[PDB]
């Protein structure tokens, strides 16, 4: 199918909303916004550029390796942008 | 005890001015620079932070209907309603590490050292914001950035604004529940004059003696350099004079 939805989420510190895009199962385009701190800040349109195309399956994968790059991302972890960015 | 500049610069009527002069004073810091303390006002505005789209966030018809500036920073969190009753300050500073966990706990505890002065009893604040107990308001909310070389911290504090504004900008799933934050923000926020009679200048210069007792330093004022007001209309001109900007579309440098 073609699929597009919008989530908020609750973090520890901030609100990620995400909007994705999906044609089946691969990301057509994704928008990450809302209130948190990421430095540095321009890696969150590495985070969209890694996601878009990949598989809404191999999610996890894409949020781990960006991290493992080295991004400091205040009162957020790691799990906080699987939750925000999970459907099903 | 070194020395540092005191920088009382502001364009109330120009937010978007405003926040470019933050970013041209941290964007031409070098290290080892004598550091920065700012202080501002801005007149009526939502200000959104780095990661934020206007749209998602705020009213934008109800700011336009009452004249309320939309503009958006450079650093994350974080949409504020500002006016004339929120002391602004930012600290830039030379930095040799990434900790800004450690500067954002360093700020509060100068805040804090700050509204001791003033005969009342502050408390940090987790991360970001400063409050008076009560069972606590929150009085004031802050934010920053890093980068090698400097760091930029900076701050509203809520002297005498009207806290109903707070809510009346924010963007409601269904306007039914307009009520349930707006109830809930009163609840959790305050202004300084609840508490103890001062004027904005008086909360300000507490701010400039426990600024300059907890961090060691000096702060004389001092005026703009040409190269930070060149940056500044620069940054005005190309980024923070643009829609594009403002509406949290562009997230990219165009220096």
């Amino acid at each position: 199918m073609h699929m597009m939805y919008s989530k908020n989420w609750k973090a520890k510190k901030g609100l990620i909303r995400v909007t994705l895009d999906l044609d089946g199962n691969r990301i057509k385009d994704i928008h990450i916004s809302g209130d948190f701190f990421m430095f540095p800040e321009d890696s969150i349109n590495r985070l969209e550029d890694m996601l878009r195309g990949s598989s809404i399956e191999k999610i996890n994968d894409i949020i781990r390796d960006f991290y493992n790059q080295g991004v400091i991302t205040p009162g957020v972890e790691p799990e906080d942008f699987i939750q925000a960015l999970r459907v099903i | 005890h070194m020395e540092g500049r005191l920088l009382l610069l502001e364009t109330p009527g120009n937010t978007r001015m405003s926040l470019a002069y933050d970013e041209a004073i941290y964007r031409s810091f070098q290290y080892g620079d004598k550091p920065i303390l700012r202080f501002y006002r801005h007149d009526r505005s939502v200000i959104i932070g780095y990661f934020q789209v206007a749209e998602e966030e705020v009213d934008l018809d109800y700011m336009k209907k009452n004249g309320i500036m939309l503009a958006r920073r450079y650093t994350g969190g974080g949409a504020v309603y500002h006016d004339l009753g929120d002391l602004n300050f930012s600290v830039v500073r030379s930095s040799d590490d990434m900790d800004i966990t450690s500067m954002f706990r360093t700020m509060n505890e100068a805040v804090v050292n700050s509204l001791r002065i003033l005969g009342l009893d502050a408390r940090p604040g987790e991360l970001n914001d400063v409050s008076i107990p009560v069972g606590e308001k929150k009085i004031m909310g802050a934010a920053g950035a890093m980068r090698k070389g400097a760091k930029l911290w900076h701050a509203a504090m809520l002297v005498h604004t009207d806290l109903d504004m707070l809510s009346a900008v924010l963007k409601v799933p269904d306007e039914k529940f307009r009520d349930k934050i707006a109830k809930s923000t009163r609840e959790r926020v305050a202004n300084v004059t609840d508490f103890v009679d001062v004027s904005i200048d008086e909360v300000r210069n507490a701010l400039i003696r426990g600024f300059s007792e907890t961090l060691h330093i000096d702060f004389r004022e001092d005026t703009i350099t040409e190269k930070e007001e060149s940056l500044a209309r620069e940054l005005f001109d190309k980024k923070y004079s643009t829609e594009e900007w403002n509406m949290g579309l562009l997230r990219k440098e165009v220096v």
